[PDB]
């Protein structure tokens, strides 16, 4: 019932999963995925387990996959609602990119924040001026929200 | 819209369409050197931009060269009937013909 592209792409992820990332389709709707990304090492989110929800619009792969953090997180490219501000998910998307492409992008974004592409107002700039402060706050949030693997 | 079939040996990734992930159907090549199914890159150009999806490089519809070498060798590949249940295997070039004689079908 669901497009072959999505069906085939899914098998490949479950088959050769991206390191540090766990993602499976919704046992009730394949267009939805349950993602868990382990906080990168040496990054402020070291030692935390983050949950994200990825959904594939009907126009996919022409339209980009919508992704959002479910686990609270202090990072310049995510807002309070958990939405990710990323290029490849906005205008820089292409029907040639894949789910694995998005999963890898988000993960790199943790190992190293990109304070402008554009950016979620607040944190975006705080990470610019008091980068030391921004980082401790992120470590704090990681211990507070992503260490009880809900 | 590529060839949704089991290729055994499995399909080599060079012949897979980035846009539909099936064996290239009516293979064409872009100035930038990427291959798609003739129908897929037109669909991407018409409503995704006049750029190659693989690298966002300007593309334009009049720059799709028939990849006659790819079309030729993909059609000579061994495949299995995609009628689920059938256990027939032949050169992709002949799949179609076999269809008119499948136990599983329309
Ligand atoms: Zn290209
Ligand atoms: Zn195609
Ligand atoms: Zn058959």
């Amino acid at each position: 019932g669901l497009p072959r592209r999505i069906i085939k792409e899914t098998q490949r992820l479950l088959a050769e999963p991206v390191p540090g990332i766990k993602a499976e389709p919704d046992e009730s709707n394949a267009r939805y995925f349950h993602v868990v990304i382990a906080g990168p090492q040496d990054s402020p989110f070291e030692g935390g387990t983050f949950k994200l929800e990825l959904f594939l619009p009907e126009e996919y792969p022409m339209a980009a996959p919508k992704v959002r953090f479910m686990t609270k997180i202090y990072h310049p490219n995510v807002d309070k609602l958990g939405r990710i501000c990323l290029d490849i998910l906005k205008d820089k998307w292409s029907p040639a990119l894949q789910i694995r492409t998005v999963l890898l992008s988000i993960q790199a974004l943790l190992s190293a924040p990109n304070p402008d592409d554009p950016l979620a107002n607040d944190v975006a700039e705080q990470w610019k001026t008091n980068e030391a402060q921004a980082i401790e706050t992120a470590r704090a949030w990681t211990r507070l929200y992503a260490m009880n693997n809900i | 819209q590529g060839y949704d079939v089991e290729f055994d040996p499995p399909l080599e990734s060079k012949y897979e369409c980035p846009i539909c992930l099936m064996a290239l159907r009516e293979a064409v090549q872009t100035p930038c050197g990427h291959r798609f199914c003739k129908a897929c890159i037109i669909k991407s150009i018409r409503d995704a931009g006049h750029k190659c999806p693989v690298d966002n490089e300007i593309l334009l519809e009049n720059q799709l060269f028939p990849d006659n070498f790819a079309k030729r060798e993909i059609l000579s590949l061994m495949v299995k009937c995609p009628n689920e249940g059938c256990l027939h295997k032949m050169e992709l070039r002949h799949l179609e013909d076999h269809q008119a004689h499948c136990e599983f079908a329309l």
